[PDB]
């Protein structure tokens, strides 16, 4: 298909990106997940035309800065299908999404809600939990949840609702079934602390690739039927952008590496694009990359000692010039002048 | 040297440029100190030995109210050594706050030590 556009380009590192890609797996999505509506978490890719489509469809949008609501807002969507979630809120970024419509703002600690309290005192506030490896600890747990729901009574905030989020790397189902019972109770303490609450925000997760989705969704929808039944929205990012990119990185340089005791012939080959620029996966999540073309290790643009995109591969020989393949390079591989970099995508929509 | 003080921080000083050694007395929590460097408008903190005492990040969100609303910094870095062994659960989780690695060589910060910038709006 799009597999194609590559060589159509092949005579500086690029995308393309099915944009079909994203609508299949929209498709997929609610008829996985019916009663779930999608929050697209722009922060995976904040490219206009991958929210132009997304918008066009009938997806919502968790986002988490103010240039994000702009880039949503621009595109006229209306601020009923925004959501403010970003962990750590700054004040005026608070003040923002008052004088700009959006409503619905997390929060997880006390900390978080004085803030909201004296910038958006009007807000639908959204308690996010704590779900069951990172520094930091996100999320309220069982115990700080209730002091925060009678807090924001003896502050006189709204609290509409609950959410959560176990992220990627999580390696079993059992704990997206835990947060939507922990869920419960937390709804509970709040119509027991005396609020109207009607909103679970599952948050996103879902992988994008194929190395499984309906497997976690599976053990999703009958825990929703139980412990939620007759609003439920959700903030996935990996899932839709994943598998539609793919990026075409240049062969830059080329060296050899012997290593002879009293024998060993290695190839190391440097791109135009690095960690510090699309490949920020294998230092945060630790990915493995493996690279397609048309004994080695692949590094980065800058000369750095982790600018290393895969430490071993077997490949045949080059030389400079060549350009190499990664599928699934659409979530987290976009971003801008910190910090600069800007490649170029190529939107193929059959 | 008494820089600032309110009801959640208690920052003194250490001698230029500017070294700021922020506290946060938290509405309940341990005791979390940041060694911090504020340099031309850009504030510097210093990643602690890890793993991180449990009090941040509502420590380090109330490290951000000040400085971007008495320090008027634009921007925040944060950096630790590298190493670590949990430099990407660090990285991972600084990033889900505003933050994103920064390119080795920017003119705003040693080559022994990995960078994060988080920028204010
Ligand atoms: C609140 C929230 N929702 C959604 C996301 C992104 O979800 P995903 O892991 O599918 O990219 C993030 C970060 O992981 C987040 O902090």
């Amino acid at each position: 298909t799009a597999k194609d556009i590559l060589d159509q380009k092949i005579n500086d590192a690029f995308y393309v990106a099915d944009l079909g890609d994203i609508l299949k797996k929209h498709l997929r999505w609610l008829k996985a997940l019916p009663r779930v509506t999608p929050f697209y978490a722009v922060k995976c890719n904040d490219s206009k035309a991958i929210v132009k489509t997304l918008a066009a469809t009938g997806t919502g949008f968790d986002c988490a800065s103010k240039t994000e609501i702009q880039l949503v807002q621009s595109l006229g969507v209306p601020p009923e299908r925004i959501i403010y979630a970003n962990p750590c809120k700054q004040v005026s970024q608070i003040k923002y999404a008052a004088n700009n419509g959006v409503q619905m703002m997390t929060f997880d600690s006390e900390v978080e809600l004085m803030k909201v309290a004296r910038a958006h005192p009007k807000a639908k506030l959204v308690l996010r939990i704590a779900t069951d490896r990172l520094s930091v600890k996100f999320g309220a747990t069982l115990r700080t949840s209730r002091l925060l729901l009678e807090r924001a009574k003896e502050l006189n905030i709204d609290v509409v609702g609950v959410s959560f989020h176990v992220g990627s790397g999580c390696t079993d189902p059992e704990t997206f079934v835990q947060a939507i019972s922990d869920a419960r109770c937390v709804f509970d303490m709040g119509a027991e602390v005396g609020f109207s609450m009607y909103l679970l925000d599952i948050g996103g997760g879902f992988p994008g690739s194929e190395d499984k989705f309906e497997e976690i969704t599976g053990v999703i929808n009958p825990a929703l039927d139980k412990y939620f039944p007759s609003r439920i929205i959700a903030e996935p990012g990996r899932y839709y952008v994943a598998s539609a990119f793919t990026l075409a990185v240049n062969i830059i340089a080329k060296k050899i590496v012997l290593k002879e005791q009293t024998s060993e012939q290695t190839f190391m080959y440097y791109v135009n694009d690095g960690v510090y620029g699309s490949f920020n996966c294998i230092l945060y999540d630790h990915a493995h990359v493996k690279p397609l073309l048309q004994s080695s290790s692949i590094w980065g643009p800058t000369c750095d000692g982790l600018d290393r995109i895969v430490e071993r591969c077997d490949l045949p020989e080059m030389h400079v010039g060549d350009w190499m393949l990664f599928e699934n390079m659409g979530a987290y591989t976009v971003a801008t002048f910190n910090g600069f970099q800007r490649p170029t995508i190529y939107y193929v929509m059959s | 040297n008494l820089f600032y003080s309110d009801d959640r921080l208690n920052v003194t000083e250490e001698d230029k440029t500017r070294i700021l050694n922020v506290q946060s007395r938290l509405t309940d929590a341990k005791r979390i100190n940041w060694r911090t460097v504020l340099s031309g408008g850009s504030l510097y903190i210093e990643i602690p030995g890890g793993a991180l005492p449990e009090g941040s990040k509502d420590s380090f969100a109330v490290l951000l109210e000040f400085a971007e609303e008495q320090l008027r910094a634009d921007h925040v870095f944060i950096c630790f050594h590298k190493n670590r062994e949990d430099r990407a659960a660090l990285l991972r989780t600084f990033s889900f706050l505003g933050f994103e690695i920064v390119r080795p060589g920017h003119p705003l910060v040693r080559p022994d030590a990995c960078f994060m910038a988080y920028t204010f709006e």
